[PDB]
């Protein structure tokens, strides 16, 4: 619905700064050891919390995952989502017009254990949007 | 040299296979710095999936180096297979005449020890 | 018995719009690489929430499955579900005749990881019906 | 050329099996565009069930092309063997003289790069 | 004890209507590919909800399984549980004499995944009985 | 006929095994309608348990057709092994000269396509 | 310990009624295909519910569970536990003196899926007792 | 009789093995009732633990008799290996010249059909 | 922690009774078929429930494991645990001084199914201790 | 003696291995009481962990007796291998000429029958 | 975030006390049997407990892992966390500057089951901070 | 001595293999204290992950000494393979002529007995 344009707007607002990372839209990914540390944006959930007898007022969940190689220390990830992600999206008017209300949900770490080919930091947001 | 009667044979066989099956690895950095070893390198292919589909297909190189010339090799230092740049991750214990050198790719990630 | 006519009505409503997809009704599916991106429709649950001493007034969940090949980007899946599925149940007289109340519950994504042949999107609808 | 005395044998082996089994392939799209590559194609079964019954039976094509020609193919381009059309999804790393080439089917799905 | 009498009464009520399927009573089942689509009746649970200081007043769950060839479309299964078993047992005097209270619980499906030998459908009732 | 020198050998081998093994079979309905295919039929034994004890012991027949004669077959059509009636569920892709045919039993279950 | 005398007393109550089965006390059991259908009695739980400030008043669970040949139908199990166990366990003075309050909890079935040598039906009470 | 020139060989082999080992047996009840079949009996282990541990060590007898004689047995029928008594539980589908007869022990448990 | 001195005190107090067992302290255990039926004492939990604005007032849990060979009947397990552990610690002044409040929580059995070299009985106590 | 032509051979074979391998054993207790059984004793080594670390490493003795001389052994009674005593726990059914005897160690644990 | 700064501050405070172990910041670790028994410090959680419309007021969890030889008895672990971690951080002004509220959460043990190559003890701490 | 006629052969074989592939070993502490034995040493590699990621590479040494000398070794005492210092953790039971010796590394961790 608006997921395509919401993702486009958020990736554009992410790309305004200096480059140095791939900006994989959506989800299929397929990285290989040449397009490394990168960022992927996608959505989940999207249920029918009504909350008002005026419109559907749906709500979904935003995932932005940044991938760095293998056993790179978590200081690099900390720097990444303190400099490249968290402040840059804090005020984007395009998303403000596209969605109703924005609120942070969580931010965690995961990694490959067997063969350790990757290490991801996930930032998870909650979107209330009128679709 | 060894109270073996057997490890001598396995060492001779190790030298034979290294000569007949291997590559001239050249090492940079580390205490060894500029040095040359004859190690048989292979690149098995391994893929992880992570999320929905996040295929990160890659390789897990190995060298099968002889222990005597690769002592005190540590882990942080790098390596060069001809024109390609790798970095050792861990060193297998000696099986009697050699050990498997597990290799990474690209610059080693930091040190993060203090 | 209302399941069969409900499935037939929703399937006919889906087919009335632009075609271009297989419309596998029921359950067993069986796709092969010829009948690709397709839509299936089925029911689950159907318990006995009485709520009134006038009729059984059961309620169940309706799944609209849509299947796309392998790693087609989720943007195209969003486009498919918006241009093909979601708006059509905005007003269908046959369903209003057949059932009592109909509300949305969810809309999710999933896919095959091993051998990655398929990728599916699910529309989950809550239906209160009396039979 | 091959500094192993063994890789020559494996190269001759790969050439022999490629000229002894399998078919030729005309690659379309990509930087190669019109070119013929000799490989050994095989299409093993693969079954997925998804839900209760959603059987989506398919195939997993492979080609096992030598490493020299397969260079700079990337992933987006297509390929055709005989009359049937496929598209490369993943390229295995070199095993010494060749590499399995993993094929999809039909039009490659978008790019979704940026 | 009431389980044997309950099963006998319900199987007799089922066989009262026109036949066309096996009426396996009990538990062991064992079908082979000649005794197909069949119905089985059994009991589960049997807790000791007191609810009144005059008798134990136990309650349990009655399961009616129906098995159909492999991957037949669910339309015939819907027909089977909304035109073949639900209406006939909706009012059976013998159970009313035997059972204090009868309430519907659920109606679900399940298909054999590996080797797909069967497609089974479950119809589950709840029983308040005193013995 | 084929740029193979090998698939010809496997085709001759397939012909000779299907001649030396397996029975003939008469396909019924479908586009072929009356036609005779010679294959090798086996009936492996498979059992499911479902609930507490609900053993549904059965068989999973296969016939191993030759690829040429089974084109435009689809799945709804039926077949007869000698005097017994089967129905084809799945058809495997060609492995080079043949493909396994997966068989059901009894009447095919509906169509359930619209 | 009261567990030993509880097991002995319930075993005596079971054996006083007409015999015909083994009465393996405890837990290790071990059967072979000669000591078949047989009943075992044991205890589980045994926490420290207070229930009063003068005595500890522990409470545990009593399992009386019987084993019958492989895929024997449930009819004989229903004949067993509601004629040989439940009527017997209705009132025995020894247990009444030994324990404080006696309450039945549940009564369920199970069988060996793989191999399938046994079919065991369990029957559990809850004991409130003071040590 | 067999249109295969191979099933004759497997039938002869089955006759040879059944005659060269496995003793004989007779049937009680069933449509065969009094009759004598020559098979190859075997009995492996099987242990189950049920609860915390209720080990019920038993056996799973099998016969591997030719298919022709064991037609129209059904399941409730019994049989004796000489002195000892078993009862047929499952009949394996024919593999071409024989089938595996699975047996229980003692009286068959009820019928519980209707 | 003070766990070392607590374990030493309880181990000595329970050692003062009749011998005839090994008194493994702490985690590693390692039995072998020569030091059999034995008792181990250890601790788990130890979070920061405050419940008083004067000190940390931590609380943890104490396990008393007792190991007997293989398939011994649980009757002798109860005899052991009602003769070597449960009565003996009911009043130990050293532990009373060391900790604040002592309350029993549970007492259960476990046994080894695969292989089956051991059978353990667990006594779980709860401790509120200030440190 | 047996309508076998094969079980006689395997009985001869197992007696040959028992005379060529394994020790004698003096059985105590039970109906057999004082007797000498010949068999091949082995002690496979097995470890259980119970909790986090509760390693209870031990052995699972077996003896491979011949059924005829060891019938009605039951379970409770013990036996002496050489100079140290075990106790039987499970008796496998005869495979045709003999059976495996599983043994414990030390005094058998109670009876717990009634 | 300040996770790098907080980790550096707590690690320097720990190193100020008498050394004797490796001080792994972050999480990649990689020990080998030469940098053995050691301590690693890392962070998890990081949710958005707002609690007031004046700051983000995020909260997270701090893991202090300590690794000891294989199956070393837990007495050494108790001594370690009674002498090396729990007392030392009880008052550090740098953390008080960096964060707002800091409360103990838990303290647990776990050893390697298969191949038994390590034994870890975890101190889990709760922290609140603004970004 | 061995009343088997087979354990003599296995004992000779064990002596031969220990002499042809083994190495000397000097046990220290324990009741043996200063003593020298011979055994085939090996050091397999093993990895573990103690959380989101903690790579603890280690080795699992083994020695395979004959059972006569390994008697009354207990577990606390230690041993030197040439220069390296290990400590016995677990002693495998007799397999007929010898037993594997499971080794640790460094100082044994406490006793923690009572």
């Amino acid at each position: 619905m608006k997921h395509t344009e919401l993702r486009a707007a958020v990736l554009d607002a992410l790309e305004k700064h200096d480059t140095g990372a791939t900006f994989f839209d959506g989800r299929p990914a397929v990285f290989d050891e040449a397009d490394f540390p990168a960022v992927a944006v996608y959505l989940t959930g999207a249920e029918y919390t009504g909350e008002e007898l005026d419109s559907d007022t749906w709500q979904a969940e935003l995932h932005i995952e940044v991938f760095l190689p293998a056993q790179v220390p978590d200081s690099e990830l900390d720097a990444w989502m303190e400099s490249r992600i968290y402040p840059v999206m804090s005020d984007i008017p395009a998303l403000s017009d596209l969605i109703t209300s924005m609120v942070a949900s969580g931010y965690d770490y995961r990694r490959d254990d067997d063969a350790g080919l990757w290490s991801s930091a996930d930032l998870t947001y909650v979107i209330t949007y009128e679709m | 040299d060894f109270d073996n009667l057997f490890d001598a044979a396995i060492a001779r066989a190790d030298e034979t296979i290294r000569g007949y099956m291997g590559t001239s690895a050249t090492i940079t950095s580390g205490e060894q710095s500029g040095a040359v070893i004859r190690g048989v390198f292979d690149d098995p292919e391994n893929i992880s999936y992570a999320g929905q589909g996040v295929r990160v297909e890659g390789s897990s190189p190995s060298l099968f180096v002889r222990t005597d010339e690769v002592r005190q090799l540590r882990r942080g230092d790098t390596l060069t297979i001809g024109e390609e740049n790798f970095w050792v991750d861990r060193v297998s214990p000696d099986d009697g005449g050699s050990c498997h050198l597990w290799l990474g790719r690209g610059v080693p990630p930091a040190v993060n020890r203090r």
